[PDB]
């Protein structure tokens, strides 16, 4: 998004509750009620490794999403293609469901059940985030995954590798110009050797989020901006929209899809 | 007059949109509008003679060489598959 | 493909906005595209109605979405303005006022009456006209 | 019915598949095959480097096999994950086929 | 040619809106006897 949009002060929706993923003026952090489940959820070292920090921290990156979900509840799917031209929510899913080929007289006239059917929906999520725990494993992978390969990286400075010891100090400390030489022309390869596979596992790895990025941000461009006709592309059923929401290292959706209920047989010709 | 400055970024230009249970918005006019998108297709080929390469030309180094199995072998077989990939990336790009 | 062999339905991957054709040309070692997109550019306020109702019976816009300027009702396709007389070959009914929230009130001249109108003054006045032989 | 005949009638159908189970067994002989090499060594055979020299240098060849034997495992595993990202690519582009 | 197809009469609206002038022409009809 080129304009980052702000919610509006009112809250009238027609019945739909969007507390939640809104962002909560309480928290100094510009974030929502979801995603401190999902943080709570989930400087140079003399090694010699580093941590970059992302030039998009936590808060503009909570921002973006607000602006992201400003536009889908006010805006509908329209902000994504030019400017955003608003139109109330009612109307949004009127044209949502009549994108699944559900003509839109069946929304107005079943308004209220399903705004609160909608906002029932929402309740299960913020108890399912919270009860179940192996639920965020992706996320939680992988950061264990950088996380055991610098553990393991760090460790093999301990490995002799051949050599009397793996305090090369020790080795300066013990061993003349030329008896030294041959210990660490030895040691500095299996250094060397353990920092080949480390970043060669770096870039496979790396290449995986890379894909997951591009699958993210069609799944932003589509899921999110508009209505994706690509069945069970966004969410296990018929789509109607989602709600983008950050967390530490990933994204995390909200898809809310249409599902047939209950149903009748009958003949036909 | 010009100097290196340092400052939180903008995200962007804040708009507050007219939101309400009846305000509606409708377009007007448009802009039929062109954008470019550059995607690469395929890297430049290269196959590297394993022997070559670290016994170039030396009988006595490609004796020794060959005491270490497959590798030169394997390196070759790779690269002549990114070839073939580079030719598959090509033609199934531009052969619809 | 799904840009230049057709049109792609999908939001923001054949260029910003809707999509309309793609031009590839070639350039070395890669492909460039140069995506023909829809992006409107005016936009107005407009108030909104999410059905109308005639007499008593509900009605909704087939194609396009309830507007008005402030005194006159129309609908129009929800990306460009071009108001439409509400009429019944442009619309459909369903349910009723009752259920309807926001619905509001508006009469929706079907095509018909009008036209079998001038067929009304022609037949009372042939009785009239009967009336001398 | 001509797609049953059409694929028992070619040999070139089932190209793709028949590529990725050779490149996966290809691979292995080859790792299997490196065993056999004396990678810079007195003798490729492990036992017979113990049984032909004292312990004060057989661990200096023996020693090229463990840098050699497992350069080839650390290339092999190498070439795995190039082709498990590979895999998964089409397989993720399956799974939205399917 | 459709396999499948059964019966039912197929509703005209346009039906209603000439069998309420064909009604009222009736009458009209039926007053002009006075004269
Ligand atoms: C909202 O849209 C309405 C429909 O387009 C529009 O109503 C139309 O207004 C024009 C004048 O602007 C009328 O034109 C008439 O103008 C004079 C006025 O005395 C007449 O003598 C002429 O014969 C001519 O008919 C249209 O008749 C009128 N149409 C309808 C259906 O009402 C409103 O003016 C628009 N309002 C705003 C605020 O934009
Ligand atoms: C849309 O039009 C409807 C009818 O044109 C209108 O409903 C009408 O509302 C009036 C106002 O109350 C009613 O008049 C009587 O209402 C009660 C009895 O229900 C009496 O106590 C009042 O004193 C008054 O005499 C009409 O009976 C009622 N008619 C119908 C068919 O509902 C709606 O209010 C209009 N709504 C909008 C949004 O414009
Ligand atoms: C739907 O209703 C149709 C109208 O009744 C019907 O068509 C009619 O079918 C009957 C018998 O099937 C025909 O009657 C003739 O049938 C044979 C000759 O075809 C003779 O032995 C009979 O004595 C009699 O002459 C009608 O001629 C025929 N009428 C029309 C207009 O088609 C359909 O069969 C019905 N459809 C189904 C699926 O039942
Ligand atoms: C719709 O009906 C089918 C079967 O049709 C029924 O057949 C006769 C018994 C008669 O009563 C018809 O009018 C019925 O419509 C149902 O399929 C059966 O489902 C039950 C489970 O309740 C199962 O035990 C049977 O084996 C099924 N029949 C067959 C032939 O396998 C179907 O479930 C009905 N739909 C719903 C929503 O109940
Ligand atoms: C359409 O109107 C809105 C505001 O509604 C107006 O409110 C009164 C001023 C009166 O004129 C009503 O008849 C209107 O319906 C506009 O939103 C405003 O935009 C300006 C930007 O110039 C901004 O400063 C205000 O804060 C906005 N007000 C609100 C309530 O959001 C909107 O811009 C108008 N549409 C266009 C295309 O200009
Ligand atoms: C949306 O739902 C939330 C969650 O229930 C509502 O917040 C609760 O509001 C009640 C009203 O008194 C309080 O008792 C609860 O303590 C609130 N929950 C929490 C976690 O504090 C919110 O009011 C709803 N908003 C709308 C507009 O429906
Ligand atoms: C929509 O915008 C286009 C251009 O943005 C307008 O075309 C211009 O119209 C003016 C007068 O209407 C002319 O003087 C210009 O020469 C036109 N431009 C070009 C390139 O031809 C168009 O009029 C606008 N339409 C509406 C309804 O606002
Ligand atoms: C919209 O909200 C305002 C105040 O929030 C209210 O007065 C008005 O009746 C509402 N309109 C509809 C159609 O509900
Ligand atoms: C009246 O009817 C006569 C014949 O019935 C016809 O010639 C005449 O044109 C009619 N005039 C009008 C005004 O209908
Ligand atoms: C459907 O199958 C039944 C057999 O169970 C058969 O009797 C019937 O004719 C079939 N329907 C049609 C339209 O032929
Ligand atoms: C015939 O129509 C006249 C009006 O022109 C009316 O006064 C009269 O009652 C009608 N006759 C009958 C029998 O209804």
């Amino acid at each position: 998004v080129k304009q980052i949009y702000k919610t509006p002060p009112i809250k009238d929706f027609g019945g739909f509750n969007f507390s939640q993923i809104l962002p909560d003026p309480s928290k100094p952090s510009k974030r929502s009620f979801i995603e401190d489940l999902l943080f709570n959820k989930v400087a140079q070292k003399f090694n010699g490794l580093t941590v970059l920090p992302p030039l998009l921290t936590d808060e503009m990156i909570a921002q973006y999403t607000s602006a992201l979900l400003a536009g889908t509840i006010t805006s509908g799917w329209t902000f994504g293609a030019g400017a955003a031209l608003q139109i109330p929510f009612a109307m949004q899913m009127a044209y949502r469901f009549n994108g699944i080929g559900v003509t839109q007289n069946v929304l107005y006239e079943n308004q209220k059940l399903i705004a609160n059917q909608f906002n029932s929906a929402i309740g299960k999520i913020q108890d399912s985030l919270s009860s179940t725990a192996s639920a965020l494993g992706k996320l939680q992978n992988v950061v264990n995954q950088n996380a055991q390969a610098l553990n393991t990286l760090v460790k093999q400075l301990s490995s002799n590798f051949g050599a009397i010891s793996s305090v090369l100090n020790d080795i300066l400390s013990r061993l003349d110009k030329v008896e030294a030489e041959v210990q660490i022309d030895r040691l500095i390869t299996g250094r060397l050797q353990s920092l080949q596979t480390y970043v060669t596992q770096q870039l496979i790895r790396a290449a995986e989020i890379r894909a997951s990025a591009n699958l993210a941000a069609t799944k932003m461009s589509e899921c999110v901006l508009g209505q994706s006709k690509r069945v069970d592309f966004c969410g296990k059923g018929y789509h109607l929209m989602s709600f983008p929401q950050s967390a530490p290292h990933g994204v995390v959706f909200l898809h809310v899809t249409y599902v047939p209920a209950q149903e009748k047989n009958f003949t036909t010709a | 007059s010009q100097s290196i400055i340092a400052y939180t970024m903008s995200l962007g230009a804040e708009n507050s949109v007219a939101y309400s249970n009846n305000s509606i918005a409708i377009p007007t006019n448009f802009t039929i509008s062109v954008t470019t998108e550059i995607l690469p297709v395929s890297m430049t080929k290269t196959s590297v003679d394993c022997t070559m390469y670290i016994c170039g030309d030396s009988t006595e180094c490609s004796n020794l060489l060959l005491q270490y199995g497959s590798f030169c072998t394997q390196l070759n077989r790779a690269l002549t598959g990114i070839a073939v990939e580079q030719d598959k990336n090509t033609q199934e790009v531009f052969a619809q | 493909s799904e840009c230049v062999l057709g049109q792609s339905k999908r939001v923001d991957f054949c260029g910003k906005g809707y999509h309309l054709m793609s031009f590839p040309q070639s350039a070395p070692h890669g492909v460039v595209f140069l995506h023909v997109t829809y992006v409107p550019a005016q936009e107005k306020n407009f108030t909104t109605a999410p059905a109308i109702c005639h007499d008593g019976k509900a009605h909704f816009p087939r194609e396009g979405v309830f507007v008005s300027n402030g005194t006159h009702w129309f609908v129009t396709q929800r990306n460009f303005y071009e108001p439409q007389i509400i009429t019944t070959d442009n619309t459909f009914v369903s349910g009723n006022c009752d259920v309807v929230i926001g619905i509001v009130n508006n009469t929706v001249y079907d095509p018909l009456q009008p036209e079998l109108d001038s067929f009304k003054e022609e037949l009372d006045k042939y009785f009239k006209n009967h009336t001398s032989p």
